[PDB]
């Protein structure tokens, strides 16, 4: 059939005309194949026959797909494509399973031959004129053009599903209490319904799409029972993800690593726990794609460990509007969190893992409060509302760090839970300066031409000492020469430095870092009793400061 | 009498496509309360249903008129102002009074509600499409445009400003000495009346209104009462090493901004390499420096002035304890005016009004909002930013991490 419903208008970009591309000379096979598929599309309507006044033309061919011994009709819609204008959105967002509720019965239809069931604008129709040859092209070709929505043809995903949503609403306005999915071709439909009652509520709906030229040649609501969609299993009243054989071998190329981590990442929105950073460590650096990697120690724990988490199946249950959701989070490594949202203790909705990124000092106060962020934004948009969390953080802890800090923060509502290794502060600075510790007036330069250095430090005490520096910078030699007083100091120390940038780092009170001089110098803060860091500029001829940057520079620049 | 008036004629600036900004997420309940918004809207012909052939979208999200009060819905058109808008403010443009923040007091009024007595041109309409989002992407999308000129778009007051002018002449005639400036859907309305009469001159104005479709609208800004005097100097300044070592730095920070600043005898003092805890054995040619330093500091800083052809740039630091400085300018630390938010909780929320009480205040001094720089992590203010935003207008913002000590010498 073809819906009686009302055509979308649809225009060419500014300024341009439709396709002229002239038809190739195509085997005596494909032609025949083509005559006898435009002969009956031409009979139900599909298509029509024009004249050679009609300009525009694209190419048309036919092939052997998906195994086709009957033969597929294939138009190359490419210029018509490009001068097509743009339409609504096209898809950008599929739900997540975890945020359904639990139905008695689901059924998917599939929409049979769903474009060519829908009216294309009629306005628009001469843009899409293409023509059979003939033998050698040595005659007039057989021209056509469409009626309904193209198969290549830019438009089509849109009006479809412009087409299917008002086709629906009056059969929803009369069942509100049917839950109807539009996905492409298929619908899945989804009641509270006893057996038979639902079974009758989707004859209805087929003869509602019927009344509306849409076949679900699907007879008696077909699909059976577990639904496969978009990597997943769907039950009317739990959902899990759908495979997962991890391979048995003893040599793995980096293909067969990328693969397996695509896997692993996939199970981890149900599969609590999975782990994933030590073989992420085995691709470091592209060896190529066939080229073995021979698997770790920390990796070969990794894999062991996620296989035993494979084990048995486990499925998320469906949310329930009437119940809170809860969050917990659990710090699972390094640089690794991993969470599980439910609504009834273990009853996961949902799980998954945040491998954080974000800077190259950060500590484990602020990785928690952006996997909290990330999950925030995931329940949005799932379940349209914020979970309560439970982390693994005093309640102190967090309001010290928080109400100290300089960036702005706010998250839900939240407890502590006691779930080790818990997120805590693992060195403070001192507020003020420290009376009796020594202080150690430090400095740092580099030359630039040589990348020759120096750092060293002069203290009130009147020790004094410079160290050389090589393949070094500016930066580099400021953190350095830090180091270098945490080093020579006793357990309480005050460092007077004229490096922003340092100052800056380690005010931030990281626990971890991408440079190594950095995690040198958190070791060494960790073991301190104090620490007091103060700041001063550069070159004002400031006393102890002034004394250091003569000759940290007599050798430096 | 009861039918359409004209259409103006709006373009596109050229070459330039409409926006396509990604809605985005929103709670449920906000979803509910734009969807009764939009039904209603829709039934009395301010906006209509749009399909595919329009690809077109502008972000929208519901906050409160007050205090969970009633919802209101509020369309994000910072894209298409800007497509708009290297060529509007130049046909179109409001001028902007110098007068206004001389004021004793500015009282903000909504007007917003008269724009939707003006049909919008037919062939701009497509470029306002927005989408009410389903949860869970389960439903494609309330998709509708605007049919009226639309509350947060700097063409409706463009558009609006000869009715405006006609609304608003036997009142300015009445009262010549009161100054009104028009700013997206508000109007800024100054005097120097005392508190009560200026009231009632505001209640005057809100009969006029009346009488062209607004109901009952609408505060009170001191612009008069703003101020300069922020970088302050300790008084038990000079007793450490670390004290004075500290002061010089945010005299050197203040030197880039303020002709005259000098330090020269205080970095003296600091002679040797000393202890930070030690009291110092001089105050003299160092006292004088440092008062004539604080003198500088009260006023203005002598060669920095607005530009007209430039963005403003606010920066704001969290200073703890519900503290928030802030500093406007539009060359890096050129400083246009600084000040301070404060409350006596949350972070975000302190924030958001931090922010809006900024752009309220650029509003009155230069009839242009500011672009934030702000400290906090982007997600963060994505998630939480309606919760706490009244204004009806949004500025541009920015997500900034970095912080030298700059939050120290303010
Ligand atoms: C499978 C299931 C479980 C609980 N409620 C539902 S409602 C629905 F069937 F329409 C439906 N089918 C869907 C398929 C993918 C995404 C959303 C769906 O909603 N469905
Ligand atoms: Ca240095």
């Amino acid at each position: 059939p073809i819906s009686p419903i009302e055509t979308v208008p649809v225009k060419l970009k500014p300024g341009m005309d439709g396709p002229k591309v002239k038809q190739w000379p195509l085997t005596e096979e494909k032609i025949k194949a083509l005559v006898e598929i435009c002969t009956e599309m031409e009979k139900e309507g599909k298509i029509s026959k024009i004249g050679p006044e009609n300009p525009y033309s694209t190419p048309v061919f036919a092939i052997k797909k998906k195994d086709s011994t009957k033969w597929r009709k294939l138009v190359d819609f490419r210029e018509l494509n490009k001068r097509t204008q743009d339409f609504w959105e096209v898809q950008l967002g599929i739900p997540h399973p975890a945020g359904l509720k639990k139905k008695k019965s689901v059924t998917v239809l599939d929409v049979g031959d769903a474009y060519f069931s829908v009216p294309l604008d009629e306005d628009f129709r001469k843009y899409t004129a293409f023509t059979i040859p003939s033998i050698n092209n040595e005659t007039p070709g057989i021209r056509y053009q469409y009626n309904v929505l193209p198969q290549g043809w830019k438009g089509s995903p849109a009006i479809f599903q412009s087409s299917m949503t008002k086709i629906l609403e009056p059969f929803k306005k009369q069942n509100p209490d049917i839950v109807i999915y539009q996905y492409m071709d298929d619908l899945y439909v989804g009641s509270d319904l006893e057996i038979g009652q639902h079974r009758t509520k989707i004859e209805e709906l087929r003869q509602h799409l019927l009344r509306w030229g849409l076949t679900t040649p699907d007879k008696k609501h077909q699909k059976e029972p577990p639904l496969l969609w978009m990597g997943y299993e769907l039950h009317p009243d739990k959902w899990t993800v759908q495979p997962i054989v991890l391979p048995e071998k003893d040599s793995w190329t980096v293909n067969d690593i990328q693969k397996l981590v695509g896997k692993l990442n996939w199970a981890s929105q149900i599969y609590p726990g999975i782990k994933v950073r030590q073989l992420c460590k085995l691709l470091r650096g592209t060896k190529a794609l066939t080229e073995v990697i021979p698997l770790t120690e920390e990796a070969e724990l990794e894999l062991a460990e996620n296989r035993e988490i494979l084990k048995e199946p486990v499925h998320g249950v469906y949310y329930d509007p009437s119940k809170d959701l809860i969050a917990e989070i659990q710090k699972q490594g390094q640089g690794q969190w991993t969470y599980q949202i439910y609504q009834e203790p273990f009853k996961n909705l949902k799980t998954g893992k945040y491998a954080r990124m974000r800077g190259a000092h950060t500590n484990d106060v602020k990785q928690l409060t952006e996997a909290v962020q990330k999950i925030t934004t995931e329940s949005i948009v799932i379940w349209g509302k914020t979970p309560k969390f439970k982390l693994p953080i005093q309640k102190e802890t967090w309001e010290t760090w928080w109400t100290e800090y300089w960036q702005a923060t706010w998250i839900p509502e939240w407890e502590f839970v006691n779930t080790p290794p818990l997120v805590k502060l693992w060195y403070q600075l001192e507020k003020e300066p420290i009376v009796g510790a020594e202080t150690f007036y430090v400095d740092g330069a580099a030359n630039r031409e040589t990348k020759l250095g120096k750092a060293g430090y002069v203290t009130n005490k009147g020790r004094q000492k410079v160290v050389p520096l090589t393949n070094t910078t500016n930066q580099k030699t400021q953190l350095q020469a830090i180091y270098l007083a945490l080093q020579d100091s006793g357990l309480e120390v005050n460092i007077v430095t004229d490096s922003q940038y340092a100052l800056g780092i380690i005010q931030a009170q990281p626990d971890k870092s991408e440079s190594e001089l950095v995690n040198q110098i958190i070791e060494q803060l960790i073991k301190k009793e104090k620490v007091y860091l103060a700041w001063v500029p550069a070159h004002k001829g400031i006393g102890g400061n002034e004394q250091v940057d003569k000759l940290v520079s007599a050798g430096i620049r | 009498p009861i039918s359409p008036i004209e259409t103006v004629p709006v373009k596109l600036k050229p070459g330039m496509d409409g926006p396509k900004v990604k809605q985005w997420p929103l709670t449920e309940e906000k979803i509910k309360a734009l969807v009764e918004i939009c039904t209603e809207m829709e039934k009395e012909g301010k906006i209509s249903k749009i399909g595919p052939e329009n690809p077109y979208n502008t972000p929208v999200f519901a906050i409160k008129k007050k205090d969970s009060t009633k919802w209101r819905k509020l369309v994000d058109f910072r894209e298409l102002n800007k497509r708009t808008q290297d060529f509007w403010e130049v046909q179109l443009g409001i001028p902007h009074p110098a007068g206004l923040k001389k004021k004793k007091s500015v009282t903000v009024l909504d007007v917003g509600d008269a724009y939707f007595s003006v049909p919008l041109d037919e062939d701009f309409r497509k470029y306002t499409a927005f989408t009410i989002p389903s949860i869970n992407n389960e439903t494609p999308g309330i998709r509708y445009q605007y049919n009226v000129l639309p509350q947060g778009w700097k063409g409706s007051p463009a558009i609006f400003q000869s009715s405006m002018t006609k609304i608003l002449e036997p009142f300015k005639k009445q009262n010549p000495d009161i100054v009104i400036y028009q700013y997206m859907d508000d109007l800024y309305v100054g005097s120097d009346l005392e508190i009560g009469q200026h009231r009632t001159k505001i209640e005057e104005l809100r009969q006029h209104l009346l009488r062209w479709g607004l109901t009952t609208p609408d505060y009170e800004l001191h612009p008069d009462k703003w101020t300069v005097q922020p970088i302050v100097l300790p008084e038990k300044d000079s007793w450490t090493v670390n004290d004075i070592q500290k002061l010089v730095g945010k005299l050197n920070w203040a030197s880039q901004i303020y002709p005259g600043i000098k330090v020269r005898q205080l970095s003296k003092l600091l002679r040797g390499t000393k202890a930070l805890t030690e009291v110092i054995p001089l105050t003299e040619e160092a006292e004088l420096e440092l008062a004539e330093n604080r003198e500088i500091l009260k006023e203005p800083v002598h060669g920095v002035y607005y530009d007209p052809s430039k963005d403003l740039i606010a920066e704001i630091q969290k200073q703890g304890q519900g503290q928030w400085t802030y500093q406007i300018y539009q060359e890096p630390f050129k400083n246009l005016k600084t000040g301070k938010y404060a409350r006596m909780t949350n972070d975000v929320k302190q924030l958001t009004e931090a922010v809006q009480k900024i752009t309220t205040e650029s509003i009155v001094i230069w009839g242009k909002t500011p672009k934030f720089k702000l400290p906090i992590q982007k997600e963060t203010w994505e998630t939480w930013w309606t919760e706490y935003w009244q204004a009806t207008w949004i500025p541009e913002w920015e997500f900034v991490n970095t912080p030298p000590l700059v939050k120290l010498w303010y």
